[PDB]
């Protein structure tokens, strides 16, 4: 008698080896393995449990910085909710995920879409070239949750999900008409 | 006995006072025929579940507010798990064959001395390494054409060598831009010299446009072409031009998109390797696997607190094998040599008490699968198609083609028309990324944002577009097809609690090998990077 599953499209995006696959692959199988990068089937799935509801999540990783933006595009409509992933050892990495936010609110057509900021790579904190100080500043300033994880030590991993979950459902919730 | 029967169905559905309608008949004399097929098929009583399921969604989509539908939808389920019952009860067995693939090129030494681990403990196995004797010098275009459009990029950089813009990202754009408009020149020359020509075969047209376009010696081409068939010759060779079945079905055609048009010999062998499947049927293996470890050789050795997953210790227990024993020469040992003394010495004493290579390597033996499935490798707990068994013309091999036809069906028939108005590169990647917009829907957005990368696939980094078009995802695609009693699915969602019913036997296989860590068709962002640094320390240093 509860209702059936919600199934969300996340999209996983921003700069190319910020750790995207990574990320998704300890989300869905609790799997890293460092020098290991297989070329594995990568329509990647899972059934979750957010604050005791179930939800089927359809995760798509984007490839690299895409140039083309009809290429972009169909990354974007493809999204219900971004897990936006820069690196913390990266700043370039970090310059990145400021452009794809504005794409994301460009292409929804919202001022307050399902986004959740990744600062990955916190097991490399020796190497931080992104203060958490300014990255959660950037998160604050756009009413986007901030996690600072680690895919390798799976550190903030299934929690950083599961806040967009929550971030989606609030906003479809707030999208039903009357809106 | 795993399936309800007509009456236990009868009592689920049960609603008082309600007629026993056409459409729910037609579903109760369905089950009680599947019920008297003891004499049939695995594939006809597959085909039977698929009739049930159709005849219970004629009902719910007719009486959308029926009682019944509650018990209807469980049935469904319960058709879903016969499958899986079906597939594991009735098993047939596995052909002795093992199917390797090396087109494009001369096959390499490392190829061979990996088969030959599988070839010395399997021999109650044919071994087949099928190669293409049309198309040796694929792999000599490719490297000749990257090459000159890698210098011809370099030189338009002379002067600002160390301004921020011209890093690894500009390079590798600029030159796939100038990849592409030499690879057209190609495709549309031998598009023009096999329609004037028939008889040509493909490493005639490659050699002609080398030497005419590239100044190549048609006498060092000719040379390796003989030097190439004779190798593989040699080590089992098995030519494709030899492969009747291949050669008149549904898929030849894609196959020569990939080998002649695109250069992408493991998108090739994606494909070759599924008529394989389906028309001979046996154990498929990447020329980058190795065999399984024999399960009892190292019990003995406790994995070091150092080695924190199971790839780790499988690399640590290949490296170790080729050390001591040396079956593969070269086969590095980087990772072995920072073990311990004393687990060293340890892996040395237990190899040093083994004389036959059968107690390194598991021989596979006798194997059977259901005539339902192809079963395929997991990798960090996603398939991956580097490793296959088949019994030839397996329900799923099929599945298998109807998805590599319809795929392409949408990548052809939408990047096609675009690439023939003979725009140059960004304009045909702009026009093709809005001709994906205009026929995407929900279903099938995924598929559509992973083809935009057609073009880049072996020349850009993170151009994955292969794995999409004919690799893992094709298997993913059958397996929701088996499971759904459905055919070309395009959405891939699927879970791997129902991707693990088809898992090849990790005990039969070595994934952790040197060579699978270089990937032969795509490389990352840091590797990107790593050729810019060496393109440009060679183009000047
Ligand atoms: N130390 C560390 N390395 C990571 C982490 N996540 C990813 N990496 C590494 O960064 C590289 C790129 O990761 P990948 O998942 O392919 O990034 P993508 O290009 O965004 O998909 C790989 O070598 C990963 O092993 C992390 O959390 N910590
Ligand atoms: O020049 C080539 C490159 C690749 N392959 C085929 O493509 C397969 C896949 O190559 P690889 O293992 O590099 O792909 P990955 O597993 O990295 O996706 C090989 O085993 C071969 O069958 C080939 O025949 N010739
Ligand atoms: O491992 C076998 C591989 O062949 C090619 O690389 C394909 O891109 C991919 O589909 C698969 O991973
Ligand atoms: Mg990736
Ligand atoms: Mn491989
Ligand atoms: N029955
Ligand atoms: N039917
Ligand atoms: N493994
Ligand atoms: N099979």
């Amino acid at each position: 008698d509860p209702p059936p599953s919600e199934t969300h499209k996340l999209v996983v995006v921003g700069g190319g080896g910020v750790g995207k696959s990574a990320l998704t692959i300890q989300f869905i199988q609790s799997y890293f393995v460092s020098d290991y990068d297989p070329n594995i089937e990568d329509s990647y799935t899972k059934i979750c449990s957010v604050d005791g509801i179930p939800a089927r999540l359809d995760i798509l990783d984007t490839a690299g910085q895409e140039e083309f933006g009809a290429m972009r595009e169909q990354y974007m409509r493809a999204g219900h909710g971004f897990l936006l992933v820069f690196a913390i050892n990266d700043r370039q990495s970090f310059n990145e995920v400021g452009k794809l936010f504005t794409q994301i609110l460009r292409v929804k057509d919202r001022d307050d879409f399902p986004v959740v900021l990744v600062g990955n790579k916190a097991d490399l904190e020796s190497q931080r070239q992104v203060p958490r100080s300014e990255a959660s500043a950037f998160g604050a300033s756009h009413h986007v949750a901030y996690f600072e994880a680690s895919a390798k030590l799976r550190l903030n991993v299934d929690e950083a999900f599961e806040q967009l979950v929550r971030a989606v459902r609030k906003y479809q919730e707030q999208e039903l008409p009357p809106s | 006995m795993s399936l309800v029967n007509r009456k236990q169905l009868e009592k689920m559905a049960n609603v008082r006072f309600r007629v026993q309608e056409d459409e729910y008949v037609a579903i109760l004399d369905a089950l009680e025929e599947y019920h008297n097929m003891s004499e049939n098929t695995v594939v006809e009583k597959y085909l039977k579940l698929k009739d049930i399921n159709s005849l219970t969604d004629t009902y719910i989509d007719t009486y959308k507010k029926s009682g019944r539908n509650k018990a209807l939808k469980k049935f469904k389920e319960y058709l879903v798990i016969e499958i899986l019952e079906l597939k594991n009860s009735n098993l047939t067995p596995v052909e002795k064959n093992l199917h390797f693939i090396w087109i494009g090129g001369q096959i390499n030494d490392t190829a061979i001395n990996y088969i030959n681990q599988w070839k010395d403990v399997n021999s109650d196995y044919n071994v087949n390494v099928f190669y293409d004797s049309n198309a040796f010098l694929i792999n000599t275009l490719k490297k000749t054409i990257i090459e000159s459009a890698s210098n011809d990029t370099l030189e338009s950089f002379r002067e600002n060598l160390n301004d921020p813009e011209f890093n690894h990202t500009a390079f590798f754009r600029k030159r796939m831009q100038i990849i592409y408009d030499k690879q057209q020149n190609f495709i549309n020359y031998y598009k023009a010299q096999k329609e004037e020509n028939p008889d040509l075969i493909i490493d005639d047209i490659v050699k002609t446009y080398l030497s005419n376009e590239y100044s190549k010696d048609i006498d060092e081409l000719n040379a390796y072409i003989e030097e190439s068939l004779n190798k593989v010759t040699e080590n089992s060779g098995n030519d494709v031009r030899n492969f009747e079945e291949f050669k008149t079905g549904e898929v030849f055609n894609l196959y020569e998109q990939e080998l002649v048009e695109r250069w992408n010999l493991a998108g090739a062998s994606d494909i070759l390797r599924v008529a394989i499947l389906k028309n001979i049927g046996g154990v498929y293996l990447d020329v980058d696997m190795l065999p399984g470890i024999h399960p009892d050789l190292f019990k003995d050795i406790n994995k070091p607190d150092s080695v924190k997953t199971a790839v780790d210790w499988e690399e640590m227990q290949l490296e170790a094998i080729m050390k001591h024993k040396e079956y593969i020469p070269e086969y590095t040992s980087k990772h072995f040599d920072t073990l311990d003394e004393e687990v060293q010495s340890s892996f040395e004493s237990v190899l040093a008490s083994k004389s036959d290579k059968s107690e390194i390597f598991l021989p596979l033996g006798d194997i059977e699968v259901s005539p339902l499935e192809v079963k395929i490798a997991f990798a960090k707990g996603s398939i991956i198609n580097q490793a296959l068994i088949s019994a030839k013309d397996s329900y799923c091999s099929d599945l298998l083609i109807k998805q590599i036809q319809n795929r392409y069906k949408i990548l052809n028939d939408t990047l096609g028309p675009i690439i023939s108005q003979g725009n140059d590169f960004n304009t045909t990647m702009n026009n093709f990324g809005e001709s994906l917009g205009a026929i995407a829907n929900e279903e099938n957005i995924s598929f559509i944002a992973k083809i935009g990368s057609y073009l880049r696939v072996g020349f850009y980094p993170e151009a994955n577009t292969t794995i999409t078009l004919s690799g893992p995802t094709i298997y993913a695609g059958a397996y929701k097809d088996l499971l759904t009693f459905k055919e070309m699915s395009i959405d891939t969602s699927i879970l791997s609690s129902e991707l693990r019913n088809f898992e090849f036997p990790k005990v039969n296989i070595s994934q952790a090998t040197e060579q699978e860590k270089n990937s032969l068709w795509q490389f990352n962002e840091e590797r990107a990077k790593i050729q810019f640094e060496e393109y440009k320390k060679n183009y000047f240093e």
